[PDB]
């Protein structure tokens, strides 16, 4: 199914920063928070 | 992402963010120098306004290299002495303005006399967002770190606009997939899984292929997004992942660098320190990469 009217990350992801292109920058993983 | 997923199936649970780039251009530094299986290993590795990068290689004096080695390495190339402490903390400064502070220091320990060689790379990232989030939508929700267990997080939401987006189905599992831009050519893609628990199956399947062929199906709808705002910082020991990953001829000792010292070189030691912010106006990223040759003395 999957949601595509909300976008609700309140749960881990993956996050990837890259160039329009196609080059990828950053990669990351959201766990959890940190700190406060 | 290959190295990605070797370093997140190793730290389960833990949050991780790496720079591709950074370590591809440190183990490329090492290939120069290196010769036969060393080699053949690295050479799977070989490869804006908002996307900077730069690359230093911090020779001993007192050792002579190889002009094909210092050939492919450009005016990027420096002498110094390890020996000297103040050593570390220029190598540092640097990494330190460059980032614009955020990776400070890099380096953590007075190096060895034992070493020859540094090779470091060092990237920075900030943008702001095309289009930014309202602070006064900023709220605490609850995050899920696992099924039962909530966490508050401080998320921000921007409604009714519309992005490129996708809902993929795939036999390890199904995600939404969403773009967010930046104010110029680089964007944040954003990976949701459908089951609050789901996303190590869709984590194993991270191709640079999978991810291109999602990315290639988005279309731009209207979809609310609510994302943490966050900051982070990472520091991770690289070679037991690169091991893990087939670069076995590649520290320690077996370690072949003949087309870069004379003397026989190993390369102990690879760090990745990484930093990331993210908020409602911009994101802003570093790291900085380090590879540290030693064995000559």
């Amino acid at each position: 199914s999957t949601v595509t009217n909300e976008f609700c990350a309140d749960h881990p992801f993956i996050y990837v920063i890259r160039h329009v292109d196609g080059k990828i920058l950053f990669v990351g993983r959201y766990c959890s928070p940190t700190t406060n | 992402m290959d190295i990605f997923r070797e370093i997140a199936s190793s730290m389960k649970g833990e949050n991780v963010f790496i720079s591709p780039p950074s370590i591809s251009s440190v183990l490329t530094i090492l290939y120069y120098g290196a010769n036969g299986s060393t080699a053949e290993q690295l050479s799977k590795y070989v490869e804006d306004i908002s996307f900077k990068s730069m690359n230093k290689v911090y020779g001993r004096y007192s050792a002579v290299f190889k002009d094909s080695f210092l050939r492919k390495i450009g005016d990027n190339f420096q002498t110094v002495d390890f020996t000297d402490c103040r050593t570390v903390d220029a190598i540092n400064k640097c990494v330190d303005i460059f980032t614009e502070g955020k990776i400070n220091p890099l380096l953590d320990e007075p190096l060895s006399p034992d070493t020859c060689l540094l090779a470091i790379s060092a990237v920075y990232f900030k943008a702001k967002w095309l289009m930014p989030f309202e602070k006064e939508f900023t709220s605490d929700y609850p995050f899920y770190v696992s099924p039962t267990e909530m966490v508050d997080v401080s998320m921000m939401s921007m409604y009714g606009e519309a992005f490129n987006h996708a809902s993929v189905k795939e036999s390890f599992g199904n995600f939404s997939i969403i773009e967010l831009p930046y104010v110029g050519d680089t964007s944040m893609v954003v990976i949701l899984p459908d089951n609050i628990d789901g996303l190590e199956s869709i984590e194993q399947n991270l191709t640079d292929t999978n991810f291109k062929k999602w990315c290639d199906s988005m279309d731009a709808m209207f979809i609310d997004v609510h994302i943490p705002k966050f900051k982070v910082t990472g520091s991770y020991n690289l070679v037991d992942a690169l091991v893990k990953l087939g670069l076995t001829e590649v520290f320690g000792s077996t370690g072949d660098y003949s087309n870069m010292c004379n003397s026989d070189v190993s390369v102990d030691a690879m760090i990745h320190k990484t930093y990331i912010d993210v908020n409602e106006e911009y994101t802003e990223a570093a790291a900085a990469t380090c590879a540290l040759v030693a064995d000559c003395a």
